[PDB]
């Protein structure tokens, strides 16, 4: 009866979110959340009371994140678009994802990803470099966290550096054990924050299952991708 | 729960 | 009809790139004849070929290759079954036939288009190192020297 109105507001909040109307979407989230609290503090049942916590805390996470980004426009950002990668979704190859935001003006790429250690992660980074050379990229700056098992990482990136150097592309790799924020930056203004980073792929089914070489057909983990501009 | 969530709503309208 | 010469150590010739032109939503059935789909890297060559055939809406693929006489025949037949199985789960009918008599390298689409490659699908050289570029993107993989004839009825 009263909680039914809370459903309509949150629905509009989601619509505005997808339509990239973030300032309006945020306000609707706050009202949708507030209405759920007036229901949560009213419900006596214990099973339903735990259902609302999930619903509220899920919405609250989204709302709080939007506010962070809108405050983050201090020269660093401009919440342009967010694309959700659903659990076990497809069509999210590194080419398909950065297709639009890549052009001839891009000559320098910054990447902060704390998870470029294991073998598959190295290849993920490798394919990321591959599509970055066809466009006009000169220098690539990588910042990843330090493993210690680090030989595969320290030598792996070293070989990729040498191979990129064979195409006249200079790779600069730096390590830091105290990083967490995933961040992609192009010198044209575009910036991309992926939840998992370059590791949103799950291992394939069989040795010759579809989506082993072309990651457009490869299923993905559930993650979020946020797009920004700097002008 | 009603104390954890209601406080987060204050951070939004802050 | 036009012939294309791929020079030794050439690049930008992945199946995605080579077949981009003569492929669209009209093609719903593909035929492929290549006497050498037996080795491990060859099975993956055929795999990537099928990968770019459904991004487009193909519902039937016919394969004709020469069976390996050696013991590698076991992984060849087993491997092509797994591909046929994965394709089946995507809604694609893959048909595999063997013949130690065929020699013509010929690919056929059901929109009138059809392609004859010199070396067939196996015209990619091995990667330089295990982390060299062109390892996953075959548009950066140095190709063997070969020719390719494209016809249309």
């Amino acid at each position: 009866p009263q909680s039914t109105a809370a459903a309509t507001v949150l629905k509009r909040a989601v619509e505005l979110d997808s339509e990239s109307r973030y300032p309006q979407a945020l306000v609707c989230y706050q009202e949708g959340i507030d209405l759920l609290l007036q229901v949560l503090k009213g419900t006596k049942d214990n099973t339903k009371r735990c259902n609302l916590r999930e619903k509220i805390s899920k919405y609250m996470d989204r709302a709080e994140n939007i506010k962070k980004y809108l405050d983050q426009e201090k020269e660093d950002g401009k919440y342009h678009k967010q694309i959700k990668i659903e659990e076990n979704a497809t069509g999210f190859s590194y080419e398909s994802l950065f297709r639009e935001y890549l052009n001839e003006t891009v000559t320098e790429v910054w990447i902060e990803d704390p998870y470029i250690r294991h073998t598959h992660q190295l290849y993920n980074f490798l394919r990321f470099c591959e599509m970055l050379i066809k466009c006009k990229v000169k220098t690539i700056h990588l910042l990843t966290s330090l493993d210690e098992e680090q030989v595969q990482q320290s030598r792996g990136l070293q070989e990729i550096e040498e191979s990129l150097r064979s195409h006249g592309v200079l790779l600069e790799v730096q390590y830091s054990s105290s990083i967490h924020d995933r961040e992609i930056r192009f010198n044209n203004g575009w910036m991309i924050k992926i939840g998992r980073g370059l590791d949103y792929f799950k291992k394939p089914q069989s040795r010759f299952s579809l989506g082993y070489c072309d990651f457009d057909l490869r299923p993905c983990h559930e993650t979020t991708v946020d797009i920004f501009h700097k002008k | 729960m009603e104390d954890q969530l209601s406080r987060r709503l204050a951070a939004l309208r802050n």
